[PDB]
RNA sequence: UCGGAGUACAAAAAACCCUCCGAGUGAUUUUAAUCUAGACAAACCAGUCAAAAUAACCAUAACAUCACUUAUUGAUCCAAAAUUUUGAUCAACGGAACAAGUUACCCUAGGGAUAACAGCGCAAUCCUGUUCUAGAGUUCCUAUCGACAAUAGGGUUUACGACCUCGAUGUUGGAUCAGGACACCCAAAUGGUGCAACCGCUAUUAAAGGUUCGUUUGUUCAACGAUUAAAGUCCUACGUGAUCUGAG
RNA sequence: GCCUAACGAGCCUGGUGAUAGCUGGUUGUCCGAGAAAGAAUUUUAGUUCAACCUUAAAAAUACCCCAAAAACCCUAAAUUCCAAUGUAUUUUUAAGAGAUAGUCUAAAAAGGUACAGCUUUUUAGAAACGGAUACAACCUUGACUAGAGAGUAAAAUCUUAAUACUACCAUAGUAGGCCUAAAAGCAGCCAUCAAUUGAGAAAGCGUUAAAGCUCAACAAAUUCACCAACAUAAUCCCAAAAACUAAU
RNA sequence: GAUUACCCCUUCUACCUUUUGCAUAAUGGUUUAACCAGAAAAAAUCUAACAAAGAGAACUUUAGCUAGAUACCCCGAAACCAG
């Protein structure tokens, strides 16, 4: 047990998650050549990457969304003035006065 | 099955009991009793 | 929320349509598989011998 | 009849102390959710089962990330008793393409870009 | 026994198309036992009091002022007894027509 | 069988040997055509609306009306009619062309999907206590009682439910042997009395031991004779038929 | 009744492999998906249609769904309908059967006794190898294989058992006026004044009417003082135990 | 499950059938051997031939035709009729 403490300290609630306990390559050849990587770590890599990619994507989509909206506001405000520049000069009531 | 209103007080579903027990009134407790103050 | 209700309108409609095009496409591809000589002929390898 | 349920908007008007309490900034809302499915969909109505399925929350105690836009917040609001929602944090910022392999997600809800240098 | 024959199936009186839907000419918009919804623009009334679309288009519901036909004794009496400021309102169904009435094409150049 | 209202509070649908009203048609003349886009409704069968276009008529003239208008209805086949139709309390109302009793003389297949015995649930009925005192008790609420009501228990009775058993859980009363509860009939110890004494009437505590013999009834009850310190109330598959009885 | 040990109609052979919507039975291994009932019916022990579902096949949108929108007296939880958005589903085509005798829990109702482990509908849920001692239906839990690893979930003794209220003192108009055999503070009706520092034309007991006891009044003093308590069953009680060494 | 160790410890309410639900005190079986129960090609799908035609006659065809392969149990009444 003791997941609560482990969480306050910023580690994984389960010692099995993501610590140097799990991540590191638990064996190597006596000569010092590295061992073929571990299936678990491979999968964890792939899905951590998948996650990251997704974070990027959503962030970018939300940004591009907000920018698109701001642009549409600007276009509206530009059309309100595009009415006035393109307008005819009011004559009739003003000429007598 | 019993009607909504009954004579006999009608045992609650356990989860409702837990609700009742968590939401009981707690009276405020002064730091020092006003009697034992000057 | 980060965005307002109107700020998110269609904010990704491009991705959503794309996804559905992929879903469709994956199903459209379903057809009986190709049949090759290596199979029907390769069966004869059953009786291969030393002589 | 047991039915679906309205949730009055007053519930979602935050008190000024809550900002201090849960660690949110009064000024700027966070961008992303890390949602986790903490409870089980069994013994719950089919519609919550569906909402959980379409949030990608199928597997328990696995994190998933979602936009903080209202479209999403609606569904989350339906199932909020089945889940844990914590704001995504980026101390090192968003990952570039060189940093994709080294990314990891720490339990305080923060995404670290460079994991295990040398 | 004393009570008898209360048993008859529902009539499925209801409102078939709803605000904002598309419709084709001849679709039944609603069916009712008494007038609940009155037919508005481009909506025909059947002899069973059901409302159907006379035009292809989009359904819209609306509250509007009710001025009965003077050949109707009952309604004119009800209207006649009102305090001088009051106006009967009712609920109407319209179809805002979609396609243009027709087009002009070039048949032959002589 | 058909319809209206409630059940079924706001789209639809929605049950009961559920609560309530109805229909099995009149009256009338405006005698209410042909053909066809699109729909409603719907297991099927049946039901519903309906534009445009024709033809009838003012010479650009198509919703029969009223009675809550909703319901006033019936498939195939088959019969009668001859040109175009009509025909069923086929009301068991999706309709067998035409058929009733009775069986303890019964049979088979099944069913604990479903009764009679017993259990279980429940506690209307039944039984206990306390709570409340208007009243009875000459006076005096609570010596002894106690209406109108209140709170809680018990699980004997009659039901109610149909959960175990119908490839069998054999049923009333006796006999024999009794196990248990205490809500005590006797024996013991006490409180109160409208307890002087003898009797009594109440209440508390106590369940080791006791709780008769006969006339009539198949009887349990009940009545009666004689007695007893007393002749308890109950539970145990209304204890006990691989121990007996068989009157019922 | 009897007709060769079974006669409500013998036996034998053949019809005969009679026919059973009824019971029983139905034989290798491993894998993929996977079902609780709307409609008719001499039908409710069964069928045949729907809705689901399975195997292939074609497609395109499918759920989720913010405003806007859906009735006339009053009326809730909420439905209907739909963009966006989150997802990968849905619809048609072609083949198919099984199933259509249902339980409890929560919710809205009806019936019943505001009874049932009761019955009838509507919305939701469940049918663990973990927990609630035992347990179908409550609670935890997206059911793979091997480990002598790890983290978590639901979850294990429920509180209260509470009701002390004591000293002191009492004399005056006057049996106040009435009705009554008597009504002297005290069957009843009306006034309710007045001496003394102080004591009601009297709040309880008491008398035939009194007399007589107490209350409120002075003085004497002064801890605190509103309400609150409720018997029981039948073979043998039913884990053992325990008020502190630090527990989100 | 284990274990140095047979037990001792710990954890598990036989199996079929029938059912809303069976450890059930609901059904069946002492046990062993041998016997003892899914059968059909209209439409469909799959594979192949040849194809505006195909089939070794007779038929069918607005991609069809021809062929092959894929499918539907066992025991039991009381009766009824003839000799
Ligand atoms: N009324 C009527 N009887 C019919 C019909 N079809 C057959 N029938 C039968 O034909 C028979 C005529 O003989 P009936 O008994 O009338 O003299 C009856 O058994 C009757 O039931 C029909 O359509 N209508
Ligand atoms: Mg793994
Ligand atoms: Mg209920
Ligand atoms: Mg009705
Ligand atoms: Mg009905
Ligand atoms: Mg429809
Ligand atoms: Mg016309
Ligand atoms: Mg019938
Ligand atoms: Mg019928
Ligand atoms: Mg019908
Ligand atoms: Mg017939
Ligand atoms: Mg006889
Ligand atoms: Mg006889
Ligand atoms: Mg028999
Ligand atoms: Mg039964
Ligand atoms: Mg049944
Ligand atoms: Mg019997
Ligand atoms: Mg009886
Ligand atoms: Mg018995
Ligand atoms: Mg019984
Ligand atoms: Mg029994
Ligand atoms: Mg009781
Ligand atoms: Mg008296
Ligand atoms: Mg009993
Ligand atoms: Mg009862
Ligand atoms: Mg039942
Ligand atoms: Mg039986
Ligand atoms: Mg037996
Ligand atoms: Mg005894
Ligand atoms: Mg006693
Ligand atoms: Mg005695
Ligand atoms: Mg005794
Ligand atoms: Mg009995
Ligand atoms: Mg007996
Ligand atoms: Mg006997
Ligand atoms: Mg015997
Ligand atoms: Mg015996
Ligand atoms: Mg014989
Ligand atoms: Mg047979
Ligand atoms: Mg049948
Ligand atoms: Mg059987
Ligand atoms: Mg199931
Ligand atoms: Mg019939
Ligand atoms: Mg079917
Ligand atoms: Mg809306
Ligand atoms: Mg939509
Ligand atoms: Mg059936
Ligand atoms: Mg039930
Ligand atoms: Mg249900
Ligand atoms: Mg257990
Ligand atoms: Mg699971
Ligand atoms: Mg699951
Ligand atoms: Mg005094
Ligand atoms: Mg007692
Ligand atoms: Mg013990
Ligand atoms: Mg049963
Ligand atoms: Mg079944
Ligand atoms: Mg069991
Ligand atoms: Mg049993
Ligand atoms: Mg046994
Ligand atoms: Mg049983
Ligand atoms: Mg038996
Ligand atoms: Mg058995
Ligand atoms: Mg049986
Ligand atoms: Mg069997
Ligand atoms: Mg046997
Ligand atoms: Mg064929
Ligand atoms: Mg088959
Ligand atoms: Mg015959
Ligand atoms: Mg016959």
């Amino acid at each position: 047990a003791g997941s609560q403490w482990r969480l306050q300290q910023g580690f994984a609630a389960n010692p099995s998650g993501y610590g140097p306990l799990t991540e590191l390559p638990d064996w190597s050849y006596a000569d010092g050549r590295p061992a073929p990587p571990m299936k678990g770590q491979l999968r964890r890599k792939a899905q951590r990457e998948k996650f990251a990619r997704r974070v990027v994507l959503l962030s970018q989509e939300m940004d591009a969304g907000l920018q698109a909206w701001q642009l549409r506001q600007q276009e509206k405000l530009q059309e309100e003035e595009g009415k006035q520049k393109n307008a005819l000069k009011s004559k009739g009531a003003l000429l007598q006065n | 099955g019993s009607k909504a209103v009954t004579r006999h007080r009608r045992v609650m579903h356990f989860e409702r009991q837990k609700l009742m027990a968590v939401t009981e009134y707690i009276p405020p407790k002064p730091t020092i009793n006003p009697r034992c103050l000057p | 929320p980060f965005l307002t209700a109107e700020q998110e309108r269609g904010h990704a409609a491009v991705r959503r349509a794309a996804a559905f095009q992929a879903l469709k496409a994956a199903q459209a591809a379903r057809f009986p598989a190709h049949r090759r000589l290596e199979e029907q002929l390769g069966h004869l390898l059953v009786t291969r011998k030393w002589s | 009849k047991f039915t679906r349920s309205r949730i009055p908007d007053k519930v979602f008007q935050p008190s000024p102390e809550d900002h201090e309490k849960y660690g949110g900034d009064p000024q700027y809302p966070h961008k992303l959710h890390i949602v986790t499915r903490i409870k089980s969909t069994k013994r719950r109505p089919y519609w919550e089962k569906d909402i959980i399925k379409m949030l990608g929350l199928e597997k328990a105690h696995t994190p998933q990330v979602h936009k903080n836009i209202p479209s999403v917040n609606a569904k989350l609001k339906v199932v909020k008793h089945l889940i844990r929602i914590k704001p995504l944090k980026l101390p090192q910022g968003l990952p570039t393409e060189e940093d994709m392999a080294n990314t990891c997600l720490k339990s305080n809800g923060e995404l670290v870009v460079r994991w295990l240098l040398n | 026994s004393k009570n008898l024959g209360g048993k008859s199936p529902g009539k499925r009186f209801g409102i078939k198309k709803m605000e904002g839907h598309y419709v084709h000419a001849g679709n039944i918009l609603a069916t009712q036992r008494h007038f609940r919804w009155h037919p508005g623009a481009h909506v025909g009334l059947g002899k069973n009091k059901c409302l159907y679309a006379l035009e292809e288009g989009v359904v819209r519901y609306t509250k509007e002022v009710y001025v009965p036909n003077p050949s109707n004794s009952e309604a004119v009496d009800l209207v006649t007894r009102l305090p001088q400021g009051a106006v009967l309102y009712k609920t109407f169904v319209h179809v805002v027509p979609a396609k243009p009435e027709g087009t002009f094409k070039l048949v032959a150049m002589l």
